[PDB]
């Protein structure tokens, strides 16, 4: 327990990496590496955050000014619902790429 | 209070920005052709471009050259890594010499990485499986996963897990009301205790009582952890150790 | 008479002063008898030599005031004395104006009887009454020093206000939209300065002998040496042998009233007669009965259960607007620290998305009500919103106070 | 070391139900006859919620001589008649005329009225607003108020919903000790230290 101190800040998975690759032979076999490893795509994550763009920056363009500001987000009917959509489409803009 | 044992005098070679060596500095006198010379192997490794370069140290005894190895080991500084080893430790009988001599040439090197994680925190609500309640026919609806419903102070979110991850929390022995915590792409399973919210339930119990975490559901950060190659070479040739059977 | 006169009708204490001056003249709101019958007035109580055997005998109840009788010659006596404050001073008053603060849940028939004792008695020319959160819009009218507190953070008036006044009384959280307050999602909070008071005497009297026969010393102990928790109750009980505060009772002899007293400080050296009382639980554990009940015994919800439920009642786009704009009036927020432990508190209950934020102004908060209550004259709003002598000569005694001073009509 | 053979009855032996047990000592029986009458005939329950609403008015109140009047206006607030919840819970004037006269001798001081008066309709409700000498409980017994005006004023402000949200704190009834939580015997009400147990058993222990 002395040694089982606060570890995962400063310790990588590596198992997440693929690098422990030498159990890949127990459940998949050659053909089947090669043609689930020829299709891994971008641009597709890259067009729905494309098409989400536009949507971020018509209202960022525009009310980005005072959207995200909180002077104008403190008390107003209209610009705190167009401020939690774009920090609502942030969050779905960047769980994309993740 | 503080142990000297024929060393820590040392605090480097000592040398000037013209490369001139002092007579007394650094806890050094004398020997100022091997403290220059050292000084431009501590270069040559701040390169990082060079690479099977040897440069034997000999003489006689009590003369400093551990103490220009600890010299050099100093001035290097603690970013780059130092790997002390003796020529009568090579010999090994699980493996051969072979092994060990190249496997410490790949002790030597390192390797500094950058990379995020995603914390998930919070109390425990319900440990259920899913229905989504058409059956479609391909089952009475589940195979056995598990929502986790972890409320945080500042927000509640669900999230379904993997069995085996679901089979850590089985092993932590959890329920209804204790605060955990879940790394996302490790897959670990650590509890705080029994939320606060439970303390007067009964007047004496073993678990101990841990506040709700503050802050979000969903939390990120980034490390600048630096980690060795040989220790990503043992992280790609045998496993290390896991949560599971 | 262009500038009006600003009074606030309080339990504890009624602040009465003019439109033109900044600060307000206080004035207690009771009536004390000593046991020997000698009967003094509300400002003289601070005067008397014993505090030992004092019956407070006030008109004012727990729900509204009863009596007008008594309350009416407080006025009298505030209103009518150019001697008693300085500068102050009133001859007939039938041309002046009044701004008048009563509760929000009072009774209509005391209403009628505050219209008709201020209307008929007082003859004054306009009159608008209305309870302290619809002046709390009104702030932003003229540039004033507020300290804003950040929970997520480690025309003229505003449309959405939330008001939670404490208050010696109770504690009323009212929901504010629009300038007009939202009478359905209104909560009270039963705790006060007399719980805090008759609590702060229960346990000094377990733990001590019992001064529950002096309520001004008791009073006066839990306005000097009392403080809220920072962090927690258990981080605050773990360091309450460090934090500890040492009170001499004041001999009746010698001095009216008594001095707090820190080990710390060196600066009294000076000895005396007189045995001194220790105060080391009492400190944190009478300002957290607001947030955690059960240390006193009692069932009620708590604060931040009536805040929550205060903004289940209202609308779901008026929920994150409230939660941004929150100001704090009464006497029980000059307590340090209850400022952040109350939005911090109230922060780890919020959902993420929203962000709190509580602006509590500086020094006190009523002095701070009465000055935006002043404020609220200067506005041009004031002048359609008062209401004429002969509008109330017109119609029933009942329809002033039941259309436009009544909060039936906005439900 | 732990035994692995146990040996165990059928019909004695429930695997579930463990129990194990052990000048003149004599176990306490009340003599009360109200408490063997209460006995053979019967999230807080709702006594313990008049005996909080009883306890936080008598410590509401500021004089020793207005305690006893005040359970009267609480029972006039909660609804339940007066003299049953009087006599089962148990706990823990204002206006005369020659005092009115010696307030006229204080404020007799320095005054600035003009008095004038002429006999209309509104100056005798005047007369009658300004001499009034009723109590709270007189103007809630009083038909001037709706019943929906007391239940929007007195039974709809508090809240209905939420009941507990923070975290609940069980400390000691003495200094509260939360490091030691351990309620006690006869009572059973949480001592944390020993002078709280020795303090606790003169003056705070009634079921002893
Ligand atoms: N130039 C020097 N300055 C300071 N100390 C020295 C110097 N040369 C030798 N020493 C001391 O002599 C001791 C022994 O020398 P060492 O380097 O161990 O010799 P060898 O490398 O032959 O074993 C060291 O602990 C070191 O402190
Ligand atoms: N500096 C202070 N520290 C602690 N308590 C205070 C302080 N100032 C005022 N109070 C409390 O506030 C109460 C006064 O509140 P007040 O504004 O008179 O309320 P109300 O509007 O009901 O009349 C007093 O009972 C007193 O206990
Ligand atoms: F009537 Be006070 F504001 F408590
Ligand atoms: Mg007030
Ligand atoms: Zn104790
Ligand atoms: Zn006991």
């Amino acid at each position: 327990k002395l040694f089982k101190k606060n570890n995962q800040v400063n310790r990588v998975d590596l198992d997440f990496l693929n690098l422990v690759f030498t159990l890949n032979d127990k459940d998949l076999t050659s053909y089947h590496a090669e043609e689930i490893s020829k299709l891994t795509c971008v641009k597709n994550f890259v067009e729905e955050v494309n098409k989400l763009r536009e949507t971020n920056k018509q209202l960022q363009e525009e009310f980005g000014e005072a959207s995200f500001l909180n002077f104008q987000d403190a008390n107003q009917y209209f610009k705190y619902s167009n401020k939690q959509k774009l920090e609502g489409t942030v969050d779905m803009l960047n769980f994309l790429k993740m | 209070v503080t142990r000297t044992a024929a060393h820590t005098h040392i605090k480097g070679l000592g040398l000037d920005e013209s490369g001139v060596a002092k007579r007394v500095e650094g806890g050094f006198v004398g020997q100022i052709e091997a403290r220059e010379a050292c000084g431009v192997i501590v270069d040559l490794i701040k390169a990082k471009k060079m690479s099977g370069r040897a440069i034997l140290l000999a003489g006689g005894p009590s003369t400093g050259k551990t103490a220009l190895a600890l010299a050099i080991s100093q001035e290097l500084g603690p970013k780059v890594p130092f790997c002390p080893l003796v020529g009568s430790e090579l010999y090994s009988v699980e493996v051969k010499k072979t092994e060990t001599l190249m496997e410490n040439f790949r002790r030597a090197i390192g390797l500094r990485i950058k990379e995020t994680k995603e914390v998930y925190e919070g109390e425990v609500t319900e440990l259920t499986p899913e229905d989504a309640e058409n059956p479609l026919g391909g089952y009475g609806k589940t195979i056995s996963h598990v929502i986790v419903g972890l409320k945080s102070a500042k927000g509640t979110k669900t999230l379904r897990l993997d069995p085996t991850i679901y089979e850590s929390i089985q092993r932590e022995k959890v329920s209804i009301g204790d605060v955990i915590y879940i790394e996302a792409n490790t897959g670990a399973v650590k509890r705080v205790g029994r939320s606060d919210a439970y303390a007067t339930e009964f007047d004496l119990e073993t678990e101990e009582y841990v506040p709700l975490p503050k802050g979000e559901v969903h939390k990120k950060k980034e490390i600048v952890q630096d980690v060795t190659l040989h220790d990503l070479d043992v992280a790609n040739a045998r496993p290390q150790g896991g949560q599971d059977v | 008479e262009t500038p009006p006169i600003v009074i606030d009708n309080g339990s504890y204490e009624i602040k009465f002063g003019p439109s033109t001056n900044k600060k307000p003249f206080r004035a207690l709101n009771a009536l004390a008898k000593d046991k020997f019958g000698t009967s003094y007035l509300s400002n003289h109580i601070k005067n008397i030599k014993d505090i030992s055997s004092i019956t407070f005998r006030r008109p004012h109840e727990l729900g509204q005031l009863t009596l007008w009788e008594l309350e009416s010659c407080i006025w009298d006596y505030c209103l009518f004395n150019p001697s008693e404050f300085d500068g102050f001073d009133l001859k007939e008053g039938k041309g002046h104006h009044l701004v008048a603060s009563e509760s929000c849940m009072t009774l209509p028939e005391l209403s009628k009887h505050a219209d008709q004792v201020i209307f008929e008695e007082y003859e004054f020319d306009s009159l608008f009454k209305s309870p302290v959160a619809v002046f709390v819009p009104f702030t932003k009218s003229y540039k004033g020093e507020m300290r804003t507190i950040s929970g997520k953070d480690e025309s003229d008036y505003h449309d959405f206000q939330l008001v939670i006044d404490s208050g010696f009384n109770c504690t009323w959280i009212i929901p504010v939209l629009k300038g007009i307050p939202y009478y359905k999602a209104v909560k009270k909070l039963d705790i006060g300065g007399r719980f805090l008071t008759g609590l702060l005497k229960e346990t000094l009297s377990f733990r001590h002998y019992n001064m529950m026969d002096e309520t001004i010393l008791v009073n006066n102990i839990k306005e000097q040496c009392l403080f809220v928790s920072p962090v927690s109750y258990f981080d605050s009980f773990k360091t309450k042998d460090k934090h500890a505060l040492e009170y001499v009772l004041p001999d009746f002899q010698t001095s009216f009233l008594g001095y707090v007293r820190n080990p710390r400080k060196e600066n009294v050296p000076l000895p005396e007669d007189a045995q001194i009382i220790t105060l080391t639980d009492e400190l944190f554990t009478i300002p957290e009965t607001f947030f955690h009940p059960e240390i006193s015994q009692i069932t009620k919800p708590g604060i931040v259960e009536a805040i929550l439920e205060s903004l289940s009642m209202l609308p779901e786009i008026v929920r994150p607007l409230m939660v941004g704009n929150i100001v704090c009036t009464g006497g029980n927020f000059n307590l340090p620290n209850f400022a952040q432990r109350l939005a911090a508190e109230l922060q780890r209950q919020l959902p993420t998305d929203w962000t709190c934020h509580v602006s509590v102004p500086e020094g006190d908060c009523a002095l701070f009500g009465w000055e935006v209550m002043s404020q609220f004259a200067k506005t041009d709003s004031y002048r359609k919103a008062r209401v004429t002598r002969e509008e109330y000569y017109e119609h029933g005694p009942d329809w002033c106070t039941k259309h436009r001073f009544g909060y039936q009509n906005w439900i | 070391m732990k035994a692995l053979v146990e040996e165990i009855d059928k019909k004695t032996y429930n695997p579930d139900i463990y129990f194990t047990s052990l000048s003149r000592p004599v176990k306490r029986i009340n003599y009360s006859l109200a408490d063997l009458e209460a006995r053979l005939y019967t999230r807080y329950t709702q006594q313990e919620i008049l005996q909080s609403d009883r306890r936080f008015m008598e410590l509401n109140t500021e004089n020793f001589s207005d305690l006893p009047n005040v359970p009267t206006l609480l029972s006039d607030l909660t609804g339940v008649p007066r003299d049953r919840i009087e006599s089962t819970t148990k706990p823990i004037w204002v206006l005369k005329p020659e005092t009115l006269r010696e307030i006229q001798l204080s404020y007799k001081s320095t005054k600035l009225p003009k008095p004038k008066r002429k006999n209309t309709n509104r100056i005798v409700a005047l007369k009658k607003v300004l001499s009034s000498k009723r109590n709270l409980h007189s103007f809630l017994d009083s038909a001037l108020l709706n019943l929906m005006d007391k239940n929007v004023i007195y039974h709809n402000v508090y809240n209905k919903r939420y009941f507990k949200v923070l975290p609940l704190i069980t400390t000691c009834s003495i200094c509260g000790g939360y490091d030691s939580i351990s309620s006690c015997v006869n009572c059973g009400n949480k001592i944390c230290s020993v002078s709280c147990f020795k303090l606790h058993n003169e003056t705070r222990c009634r079921n002893r």
